[PDB]
């Protein structure tokens, strides 16, 4: 039973990031850790809070929107082993809700430590660069400076006409038992002169039997956007379906997806001279092995003929945990 | 031995 906010009865205490710079899209996040103390005591019930700035978040590229917005949070526990208090996080509300088991109940002076993941928010720090991330803890603000070096999108074969293709997995519901994923394709960042391109989206990069992600009609939908200013797409690669600086053209590739061949999907673009987005929404299978994908783009050049060029991306996700201890007096 | 992403499961 969630009850009294004791937020005014605890105290945190040497916070700090783990590190204030990384890279997002090689897998790159940190840790925020501190000490509490409850002055005063407790009960079944009562609850402190974290909160989250903009910059950061919480889950990262684990998806909770088919869990209600709700990530379950590793039990925080005594020495010899009974819970102190249950922990969840809101992804909506960036609220970490700490709430008292009654282990708590015959206890006095509580005094505790916690280590939670930091990810980055790709849709509000969506460019690399130096952002304010001031995390609150028990009505308390601590001030940090985050920094996000993305590895750009804008990646390809270097040449003028050269093939040019980058991806990211942005989502991944882990929880719900929908196995389902978000990721977003940006075809032709360069935005280069292209002539008969095609793209191509593997859920399994070289070896079928090793990535979880299933690529068919059923299991996979996409959403195919032009972009008006490359200059103004995301380095984290995410990309609002709702944009003005997208236009939705799904419904001009109606013959040229195919799911024939097994966990791919082919898109022929033919003649492009602007960036696109791929909104790509997935699923993976109960194999319990990894997802892991690879989005390939081939292309001619539009002037010769000849000047073949391919090139491909592979994605793939790392998971990271949280940790809490606290004790109080067995009196 | 490309780009990689990192989240958080809880349990
Ligand atoms: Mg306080
Ligand atoms: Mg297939």
């Amino acid at each position: 039973a969630k009850g009294t906010n004791v937020n005014d009865k605890v105290t945190a205490s040497d916070f700090k990031l783990e590190k204030t710079a990384f890279d997002p899209n090689q897998s790159g996040n940190t840790f925020m850790a501190a000490n509490f103390k409850v002055t005063g005591q407790v009960k079944s019930g009562d609850y402190f809070t974290a909160k989250l700035p903009d910059s950061v978040t919480g889950n990262g590229d684990v998806d909770y929107s088919n869990s209600n917005n709700t990530m379950p949070i590793a039990d925080i526990k005594s020495t010899n082993g009974d819970v102190v208090a249950k922990a969840t996080y809101d992804i909506l509300t960036k609220t970490y809700t700490f709430v008292f088991t009654d282990y708590v109940n015959d206890k006095e002076n509580i005094n505790g430590q916690f280590s939670l993941p930091l990810f980055t928010d790709r849709a509000k720090a969506p460019k690399s660069g130096t952002y304010d991330a001031n995390i609150n803890i028990a009505d308390e603000m601590f001030d940090n400076k985050i920094t996000y070096n993305y590895s750009s999108p804008i990646a390809g074969i270097d040449k003028p006409n050269g093939a040019n293709i980058s991806s990211q997995i942005i989502g991944v519901d882990t929880a719900s038992g929908q196995n389902t994923y978000k990721q977003t394709v940006f075809v032709n960042p360069k935005q280069r002169v292209l002539g008969n391109t095609w793209v191509y989206i593997k859920g399994y990069q070289d070896k079928i039997e090793e990535s979880s992600g299933k690529v068919s009609a059923t299991d996979t939908k996409l959403r195919i956007f032009e972009v008006n200013d490359t200059s103004k797409l995301s380095d984290s690669y995410y990309a609002d379906p709702n944009d003005s600086n997208l236009k939705e053209v799904t419904g001009e590739f109606k013959d040229k997806i195919s799911y024939k061949y097994d966990n791919v999907a082919s898109i022929n673009f033919g003649d492009i001279n602007k960036t696109y987005v791929v909104l790509v929404e997935g699923h993976y299978d109960n194999t319990g092995k990894n997802l892991k994908t690879q989005v390939i783009q081939e292309n001619i050049d539009p002037a010769t003929g000849k000047d073949y060029s391919i090139f491909g991306w592979n994605n793939e996700n790392v998971v990271r945990y949280g940790g809490g201890s606290a004790d109080g007096d067995s009196a | 031995g490309g780009s990689s992403g990192s989240g958080s499961n809880g349990d």
